[PDB]
């Protein structure tokens, strides 16, 4: 005999199994090293991208600047990934998408975000997912990096009063014409503070600095604001509101073409999102939009595009040598590999020399591109602007095209009444994604009818609409308090569910599983076990006193009476009017040496 | 190790010993210090405080508490619910969960058509008695319809709601029809034309052959199917054209081949399929089916019979400008490629009515006719029968209802030995204080629940439960409890063999001593009660000590003793070459260990 | 109010900017006043769409190929333990010694370890004498009742052979010195390509089977219920807890489990310590030899022994190294057993029903020796197996409602015991079984991905997705249509060194379509 596990996708639907093809969800055991063979290979696929060979040496650093914008050339084998944008189309792009949307439609957008930010708190910048300092240079939270920028500012030239963004930002600014900076004891200077605050470092997603967050948010929530009003805009959230998306764009679709047409689908990926999209392109953009506005804006908007139009990146850790036998060897940084140039292996030498004039100390001057994953809400918005393109020549044929794009993946709906003049359809769309950028797969990027297609992991058809974005929380990784992790875990739980992404048993049984982690994370069973750690030592012996069993917390030897009905409703609230009222009052005591606010947190 | 941080002063004024029990606590602190402090520390009340503060929350939780909940349904799709949407209705399920509003109408409907559905499949019984049978378990149905205890001989007359089980159930009322018909799950009617019947042949593998029926004149009718419309004409056993206004994938292929069994086209109609040679039982259990309907049961098996029905129609390739109205093999609304004499539109197709009420006749196969035959309903259009609880209802003549389970038949016997006490001579107690157990190995209820036994290891289940009765009746230490549990098993004679620590019967089932389980449970505290099922049982008398003393009913030979971890563990097999004066630890249950010592 | 501007600031705004401009002034004016012209965008594109040549197909006038695996040696077994070829000493479990420390402590009270002897000479092994002299120091430990070992010149050793050498300061580097060293860049070792594996089948079968035991995995309670959704909630989960629970591959998940609970608190109790921990397992019920319904028994079981290297897990992304003595009564094969070493210590007992009574009958018994790698994120994988018991849970619910939603009725149980899944191909005929008898077969597929997890599995189910979205869409007469197939074929085949699984649902995807094709127009043969 022999087990073929795949057979099951002939009498049945490809929606209902799929899910079997991808492991679970969780944190992958590769563990990629970022070093410094892929940073490089990165940056030269970025300057080959580029289709120009046009620079400018500049005068605060002394260095060349590849200009990879309105300068195309090597036109040839155009199949391959591009950078070099256009602004002329891309205006005009913009200026189409306004003149659908409204006219003061950007302007709304851009006064919603402003009056947003001024009431904002600059603490707001400690909620981010990491961070680099520029003085320890390493990467660690928000929080950190705050408190270290603004003690060193009240070390070097008094405190910083303004308890708002736009003072930050401002002293930022006044900061990066400082001569003379301390911090805890060691000072620096301004070019090399300068530095510091464009280096980013890789961990190769983007980990960027303290400088330029508050502007890279603002941007963000201008984009924001702008992709809500867009109907082919499914970034800012998904699930329900997804599907809803998705059946509007098809009814509508399905009513407006006529009995000639016959539609069809796509589903392409965009390859290399972050290679090809440049900051200038982007600040032209901006500027545009803010055109009509106060020039507060006009300025703060036009400030995170050059900090990327110039952003050092610091290369990661140096290679190593070895003797034949290799009983020795030594370990050098990469501030130094252009010392030993003449060791090194070809494959790696070729990748280095071409690019040893970008270099300065140990990272690259890196003149644009957008390797963070930032900015997703604007590029977004430049998809959405390609796809509300329409002009003569495709009216005089009777066809057109519309669909739906995320971050880099998009679904694409071209409509036409023959068999050829789609494809001319999806050529035309081709090349003006191209002319900014914007480029497709070609072993990944597939299509049909209209009734298949997949977007962000949903795979749509007929109907079944299955989904796969199955989250789950994670205990060591994130330990806070034996009181909130429970009731997180069953907010996502709850959350996952309407999404369709879980089914009543699934939820079930991802709660029994969640429960037993986290007991193993805070190493505590129930009462019934015959356990013998620590923590039920005293639980073994002080458990008699009380009968409210039902009532006992899950972290003192309690059991579990929340279930599918009972997930919004922590189990303290749920086991209130149950806790032996000795027990209830000895929790809720507020007089204690120490989401609901129990005796159970760990400071 | 002292990770936690935690305040001082508050440590001393609530006076925390560490090392407590060797376990430090810790400024800073352990974990277990929380557990410490929430056992034995200070005790306030601010109760009042945290709910005011936590209103919302505890609202949320009173607002769950106010609820109703109701039955579930798997279907599709043709603020203070916000909060539990995600539990109140999915895609594929939904819940009828309500709040504050009430009407029993819809659900009574649904009640009064299964239990119809269930009576006329209950009269597919005989052959030449149907009508009487039917007639006469209307007759002894009645139910507590809503809140009207009414009878089931003028619900079917007095609702209004077309269906095959409702028809079929009044024609032998003598009740008015509306000129509808069921083929199937299918909808069915007529609009314009007539025929006449007409007999031909088909083959099964080749060599046999079977006569079916059909007509063969032109006539128009209006399907209808689950969230389908359609029209089409047939003619000569074959279908000319058709036209459909419900768009759904699944709904429209059912509804399509439906119609095409109801015309009959199709080369399945010359030859057979190799499926139906597996079987060529056109045949109940004594009973004959047409073709239709056997063709109908090979389709709702899998849908690749489906498939190969509508491959057996004919498909072709679309022309231009009729895309927006052609079809596809999957239900896809238009194609390059679609099938013959096909139409599909939006808007369901608006459906005619006929005020003409009329009265049919009943067959021996129940079979009803209004006039030039032309079927109106069957019992072949029904499902499966399915068991379903029915309340509000009253069925007294026999063929009401089985109500024979071994379940039920284990909680009669037991409930049969829980009366035979009956606080008198001749009874439990009574043998019991006279150390008379033999007898009990042949009173007539252990002799009832017998059968009940599993019969190929039913020796040695007896042979122990006839040791723990004794071993428990001579030395006058006893439970009824677990008495009454093993007693069904000491009416064989004993035998040797190996007892693992389970009872079981003839349904798979079992029982055990000295635990709890569904089928039989019972605690302290609460002695006067025995749970069967969580069904609660009462005693007829009352014991306080009769009970405490289960020293002998947990094994055979041996009794319970005081803890001591130095015994080791052992096993149910060992026990055999154990001595005297040797303590023994061992399983009694789920985690649960005791210590034992012989005799 | 206004954004108080800075110098250098304006110098980089004045400076990137696009090539036609120079100043941000410029360039606004330009942004400000831009008019739409259509025309000129219009030859715009229509010129790059010359210059761009994107070829198009539809999968039928040029169809897919068969994939071309690499050629060499076969591919040899991976995992950390053993799955078939295992062997267990049982004991009875006790409440009050339920740890890793005294349960063996407890085995090796009755001197059924210290009867393992194995002989000098090995069958098929690399280093012989290290495991042998490391198991005699393991007994000797455990002799001691502590788990630590003092002498620290085998376990080093081994751990030390991956990678181990001096390291030179480059300020203290010359032009001489390298002359004299030849140093040079260390060439990075490219991992090897191999055949495809002849043993897979074997295991999942094996896997599929129902293990004598069952309780292997612990679970946590089941709450109460207010309403049918979550009854009948519950009823779907018993039922599937019921199946899939009795199966080997539930004993490897409950092996896995405990074993990485005690080597992850290892790691942070006893870091830069060599400690001892035994491969083990708890049951919690059998079933009868006379009667083939279950029965409780709790019950303790000892596949092997693991040892922990030097292990701080903040250095080297928490790399750390271990070294198993695994039990078998099997005697191994050349090819699937190649990092292993084997030997040969003394017999052993099996123990089998014989009417109403139990026998023995002696065997030979193997040692299985091998060394291996781990980290913390392969522990926090590991232990987080259960999950697989909910995306199999999933996948059961899903084909359960959409069908109870085609005729609106529950057909739970109706599909459960009568749906038939094909599952294989036995003498060129398909094999199919009831939903509740393929559910072993989906947890096992996820269990193996949950082992085998690498950069190479997830390429190939990325991938993958695509054909088998072009295949629905053939079934269903669709005219799929692509760019470049045999671009996703080499990407596919790039992504095939080493991974016992990827090589076997490479073989077996290229068999679904080779079966197809009796009914479906888009592949070779």
């Amino acid at each position: 005999m022999e087990i073929n596990p795949y057979l099951m996708f002939l009498n049945n639907d490809v929606t209902s199994l799929i899910s079997t093809t991808y492991p679970y969800t969780g944190p992958p055991p590769m563990s990629h090293g970022s070093s410094t063979k892929y940073t490089l290979e990165t940056i030269k696929r970025t300057y080959d991208y580029s289709r120009t060979s046009v620079e400018k040496t500049s005068k605060v650093f002394n260095i060349p600047r590849r200009k990879f914008c309105n300068c195309l050339e090597d036109k040839d084998e155009l199949v391959k990934p591009t950078g070099n944008v256009d602004i002329s189309s891309l205006l005009g792009l913009a200026e189409m998408m306004e003149k659908r949307m409204g006219e003061g439609f950007f302007k709304h957008c851009v006064m919603e975000a402003e009056t947003e930010i001024l009431k904002m708190h600059f603490s707001r910048l400690t909620e981010g997912r990491q961070t680099y300092d520029w003085t320890s240079e390493r990467n660690m939270p928000a929080a950190t990096a705050l408190q270290l920028t603004v003690d060193a500012i009240k070390e070097t030239e008094g405190p910083f009063k303004g308890t708002t963004m736009l003072e930050y930002c401002n002293k930022m600014i006044e900061m990066l014409d400082w001569k003379e900076i301390k911090f805890k004891i060691d000072s620096i200077k301004h070019d090399e503070f300068l530095i510091r605050a464009l280096t980013i470092n890789t961990m190769a997603i983007a980990t960027p600095g303290m400088i330029v967050r508050p502007f890279s948010k603002i941007v963000e929530t201008v984009a924001q604001k702008i992709c809500e009003k867009l109907k082919e805009s499914g970034l800012p959230v998904g699930g329900n509101e997804k599907k809803a998306k998705l059946k509007t764009t098809v009814t509508s679709l399905n009513a407006r073409m006529n009995s000639d047409q016959f539609a069809v689908n796509i589903t392409g990926d965009n390859s290399k999102w972050n290679e090809c999209q440049q900051p200038e392109a982007y600040l032209a953009l901006l500027a545009y939009i803010t055109k009509d506005s106060s020039d507060l804006m006009k300025d703060l908007c036009s400030v995170a595009p050059v900090l990327f139009c110039n952003k050092f990146v610091k290369l990661g850790q140096g290679i190593r040598l070895s003797n034949k036998r290799k009983t020795k060897e030594v370990i050098i940084k990469a501030e130094k590999m252009g010392k030993y140039k003449n060791l090194m292996r070809e494959e790696y030498k070729n990748l280095f020399e071409p690019l040893e004039k970008y270099i300065q100390k140990d990272v690259c001057f890196l003149p644009g591109g957008m390797l963070m994953g930032m900015f997703n809400m604007l590029s977004t918005v430049l998809g959405v602007s390609t796809l509300c393109y329409m002009d003569e020549e495709l009216k005089a044929k009777g066809c057109f095209w519309t669909g739906l794009q995320s971050s880099d993946d998009f679904v694409l709906f071209a409509v036409a009444s023959n068999w050829s003049n789609i494809h001319w359809t999806i050529r035309r769309f081709n090349a003006v994604c191209k002319l900014i950028g914007i480029n497709m797969s070609l072993e990944k990027s597939y299509g049909s009818l209209p009734e298949l297609f997949e977007f962000t992991s949903m795979f749509f058809d007929g109907e079944f609409v299955s989904n796969l974005a199955m989250e789950l929380p994670a205990f060591t990784t994130a330990g806070v308090n034996e009181g909130v992790d429970f009731t997180a875990a069953m907010s996502i739980i709850k959350t996952n569910m309407i999404n369709n992404s879980l089914s009543p048993s699934t939820a079930l049984m991802a709660l029994r599983i969640c429960l037993q982690e986290f007991r193993a994370t805070y190493r505590v069973h129930p009462w019934d076990s015959r356990v013998k750690g620590g923590r039920m030592k005293i639980i073994n012996e002080f458990i008699k006193t009380i009968e409210n069993k039902d009532g006992l917390l899950i972290a003192d030897g309690g059991k579990l009476m929340n279930n599918i009905s009972t997930l919004h409703i922590p189990e303290e609230v749920l086991k209130f009017e149950k806790m032996d009222e000795q027990y209830r009052n000895r929790v809720f005591n507020p007089k204690n040496p120490f989401a609901v606010v129990s005796t159970h947190s760990f400071r | 190790k002292f990770p936690i941080i935690a305040n001082k002063r508050m440590l001393e004024e609530a006076q925390i010993p560490k090392e407590h029990n060797n376990v430090a606590l810790w400024v800073l602190a352990s974990a277990s210090c929380i557990n410490y402090w929430n056992f034995c520390g200070p005790c306030v009340n601010n109760s009042e405080v945290i709910k005011e503060v936590y209103k919302s929350r505890f609202g949320r939780l009173e607002r769950r508490k106010e609820i109703m909940w109701k039955e579930l349904r798997f279907t599709l799709v043709d603020p203070e619910r916000m909060e539990l949407i995600h539990a109140l209705g999915g895609e594929t399920w939904i819940q009828e969960a309500n709040t504050a509003g009430i009407s029993n109408v819809d659900q009574r409907k649904n009640d009064i058509r299964a239990v119809c559905r269930k009576v006329c499949l209950a009269a597919n019984a005989s052959i030449m008695n149907a009508k009487s049978k039917l007639v006469e378990y209307i007759k002894s149905t009645s139910m507590r319809i809503g809140e009207t205890e009414r009878k089931l001989e003028e619900l079917i007359l007095e609702t209004d709601d077309v269906s095959p089980e409702v028809t079929l159930c009044k024609s032998a009322l003598g009740g008015q029809l509306g000129k509808t018909l069921s083929f199937g799950p299918m909808l069915l009617k007529k609009i314009s034309g007539s025929g006449v019947k007409v007999k031909d042949t088909v083959y099964i593998q080749g060599v046999r052959a079977v006569q079916f029926e059909y007509w063969s004149e032109q006539e128009e009718f209006y399907g209808e199917y689950k969230s389908a419309t359609a029209l089409f004409s047939r003619k000569e056993r074959s279908l000319e054209w058709i036209t459909i206004g419900g768009g759904i994938n699944e709904d429209r292929k059912r509804l399509l081949a439906m119609c095409m069994i109801f015309c009959r086209d199709g080369d399945y109609f010359k030859d057979a399929p190799a499926t139906i040679t597996m079987a060529d039982l056109s045949t109940k259990l004594g009973r004959e089916i047409p073709y239709q309907y056997v063709m109908m049961n090979w389709i709702q098996k899998s849908e690749d019979n489906l498939e190969a029905l509508l491959y057996s129609r004919g498909i072709v390739e679309t022309n231009p400008g009729k895309m927006g109205s052609s079809m596809g093999i999957d239900g896809s609304k238009r194609a390059i490629k679609s099938l013959r004499a096909v139409t599909i539109q939006s808007g369901k197709i608006d459906m005619p009515e006929s005020k003409e009420k009329i009265h049919l006749e009943l067959s021996d196969n129940l079979e009803a006719f209004d006039s030039s035959g032309r079927i109106v309903a069957t019992i072949l259009d029904l499902p499966s029968d399915k068991k379903v609880t029915f309340q509000d209802v009253s069925f007294q003549h026999p063929d009401l209802a089985v109500l024979r389970d071994e379940k039920t038949a284990i909680t009669k016997g037991y409930e049969a030995l829980i009366k035979r006490l009956g606080t008198g001579d001749n009874d439990i107690p009574s043998l019991i204080a006279k150390k008379d157990y033999l007898s009990l190995y042949n009173l007539p209820e252990v002799k009832l629940m017998a059968p009940l036994i599993r019969p190929n290891r039913k020796g040695v289940y007896s042979r122990v439960a006839r040791k723990l009765v004794s071993t428990q009746v001579t030395t006058g230490h006893y439970s009824l409890h677990e008495l009454i549990k093993v007693l069904p098993f000491t009416y064989f004679a004993p035998k040797q063999g190996m007892f693992e620590g389970r009872l079981f019967f003839s349904n798979d089932s079992f029982v055990e001593p000295g635990v709890n389980n569904n089928v039989f449970s019972w605690s302290k505290a609460d002695s006067s009660k025995i749970y069967c099922h969580g069904i609660a049982i009462r005693v007829p008398l009352v014991v306080g000590d009769e009970h405490m003393d289960t020293s002998l009913a947990l094994l055979e030979g041996f009794s319970v003793c005081e803890n001591d971890p130095r015994a080791p563990m052992v096993t149910r097999q060992d026990l055999i070459d154990v001595g005297f004066g040797q303590k023994v630890r061992l399983f009694v249950g789920q985690g649960s260990v005791r210590t034992f010592k012989r005799t | 109010i206004e954004m108080k501007k800075g110098k250098t600031f304006l110098e980089l705004r004045d400076e990137s900017v696009p090539l036609p401009f120079q100043t941000y002034e410029q360039m606004k004016d330009y942004c400000e006043k831009f008019k739409g012209n259509p025309r000129e965008l219009a030859s715009k594109v229509s010129q790059m769409q010359s210059n761009i040549k994107l070829p198009i197909k539809h999968y039928e006038q040029n169809k897919f190929r068969q994939i071309r695996l690499p050629k060499g040696p076969m591919a040899p077994y991976t995992h950390k333990f053993l799955m078939e070829e295992a062997w267990m000493f049982t004991k009875i479990s006790d409440p009050e010694r339920s740890r890793a420390g005294e349960i063996l402590i407890d085995f090796f009270k009755k001197g059924n370890l210290s009867a393992i002897r194995p002989k000098d000479k090995p069958l098929q092994g690399k280093y012989p004498i290290h495991y042998k002299n490391l198991w005699n120091q393991i007994k000797a430990a455990i002799a001691d009742r502590t788990m630590v070992i003092n002498e620290n010149d085998h376990s080093e050793f081994l751990g030390g052979i991956g990678r181990a050498s001096k390291k030179i300061p480059e300020i203290s580097l010359t032009q001489d010195v390298i002359t004299t060293e030849g140093l040079k860049q260390s060439e990075n070792k490219l991992p090897e390509p191999r055949s495809f594996p002849r043993w897979f089948n074997a295991e999942w079968m094996w896997a599929i089977k129902d293990s004598d035991l069952t309780g292997w995995v612990p679970m946590a309670e089941y709450p109460p219920a207010d309403n049918e959704l979550e009854d009948y909630a519950e009823h779907l989960n018993k039922t599937m807890e019921g199946v899939l629970q009795g199966t080997n591959c539930a004993r490897e998940m409950g092996k896995c489990i405990l074993t990485v609970g005690a080597l992850m608190t290892e790691c942070r109790l006893f870091p830069g310590k060599i400690k001892v921990v035994p491969i083990y397992a708890r049951s919690k019920e059998r079933k009868s030899m006379q009667e083939g319904l279950p029965v409780p028994s709790e019950m303790d079981c000892l596949f092997g022994i693991c040892v922990k290297s030097k292990s701080h897990l903040n250095k080297d992304d928490g790399m750390y190294t271990i070294i198993t003595f695994e039990f078998s009564i099997r005697e191994p094969n050349l090819e699937k057993h190649q990092k292993y070493t084997v030997f040969e210590a003394g017999h052993t007992t099996v123990r089998m029903k014989k009417g109403e009574s139990v026998i023995g009958r002696e065997v030979p018994l193997y040692l299985y020796c091998r060394t291996t790698a781990l980290s913390k994120i392969k522990n926090d994988w590991l232990s987080k197996a259960r999950r697989c018991f909910i995306t199999t849970m999933d996948t059961v619910e899903t084909i359960c409602l959409r069908e109870s939603a085609k005729a609106e009725e529950n057909l739970v149980e109706k599909t459960l015991n009568e749906k038939q899944m094909w599952i294989g191909k036995k003498n060129g005929e398909l094999i199919a079984q009831p939903l509740r008898e393929a559910l072993r077969v989906q947890l096992v597929q996820q269990f193996y991905f949950c082992i085998y997890n690498d950069s190479q599995l997830e390429g190939f189910c990325n991938e993958q997705k695509k054909i088998l979205m072009a295949l629905e869409g053939d079934k269903k007469n669709k005219s799929s249509f692509g760019f470049n197939p045999e671009g996703l074929l080499e990407k596919i085949e790039e992504c095939l060194i080493n991974n016992p699984m990827c090589l076997f649902m490479a073989q077996r995807l290229n068999e679904l379509v080779i079966e197809a094709s009796k009914r479906g127009a888009k592949f070779f043969k």
